[PDB]
């Protein structure tokens, strides 16, 4: 969970 | 009564005339951001029945409700929701590049515009979160997920993380999961209950269903 905003 | 957490995406604002933001070059990027901010100030742009049903839901549940959105628009606020967590920030805000303080902003942003929080005014930066950047309000969101009895995702594609992982987090913590979408999301099969159709129809119908089951109004 968490992390940068990212596409699949 | 039960705690309810709602996650919304671009699909819920589509019927209000709001398109996906940027599906690079700073000047062009600023122009697009400025056009989208401007769009939000037009009288013809209004919250739709789906937005309004979510305000009714917060009115019924009070502090047992939390709305988290991926959207940059202010339509949830205009509909009457409060304490909306914008995990990807907002178009009608900017951030001081120096202090990090967030400011309301309605007009164009230009390199001429400066903060009023610092000893010597600093440049303003977007408040929205772009791909690669860190989302907002995550501690509060994960805390809410860990306590939610029902998790409802509305108008989300299932393509954008961390938001697309929330349904998994909900499951891990024992929440009932509901998807309300125009069509199945990338993680549609991960939800326990799901309804498909235009948000302006599907969301008010579900909210009525839920409120009645909660014996908490209409
Ligand atoms: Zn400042």
């Amino acid at each position: 969970k968490g992390g940068a905003k990212r596409h699949r | 009564k039960p705690r309810v957490l709602v996650l919304t995406g671009a699909g819920i604002s589509a019927e209000s005339g709001i398109r996906t933001f940027r599906a690079r070059d700073p000047e062009l990027v600023q122009a697009f951001a400025n056009a989208r901010r401007r769009q939000l100030q037009q009288p013809e742009i209004q919250p739709n029945a789906a937005h309004l049903a979510l305000a009714k839901l917060q009115d019924a549940l009070g502090d047992r409700f939390l709305l988290v959105t991926q959207n940059l628009d202010n339509l949830h606020e205009r509909a009457g929701n409060t304490n909306v967590i914008h995990m990807h920030g907002e178009l009608l805000k900017v951030r001081c590049s120096q202090s990090g303080q967030v400011l309301d902003w309605t007009g164009d942003v230009t390199p001429e515009d400066k903060c009023h929080c610092c000893q010597f005014p600093a440049p303003l930066r977007p408040h929205y979160v772009w791909f690669g950047e860190m989302p907002l309000g995550m501690d509060e969101i994960y805390m809410a997920l860990s306590m939610a009895d029902i998790f409802i995702a509305i108008g989300t594609s299932g393509h954008v993380y961390p938001a697309a992982g929330f349904v998994h987090e909900a499951k891990l913590h024992g929440a009932h999961t509901v998807e309300l979408n125009l069509e199945p999301s990338q993680v549609g099969n991960e939800f326990a209950e799901k309804y498909y159709g235009p948000a302006s129809q599907v969301v008010p119908e579900f909210v009525e269903k839920l409120l009645k089951g909660l014996k908490a109004g209409s």
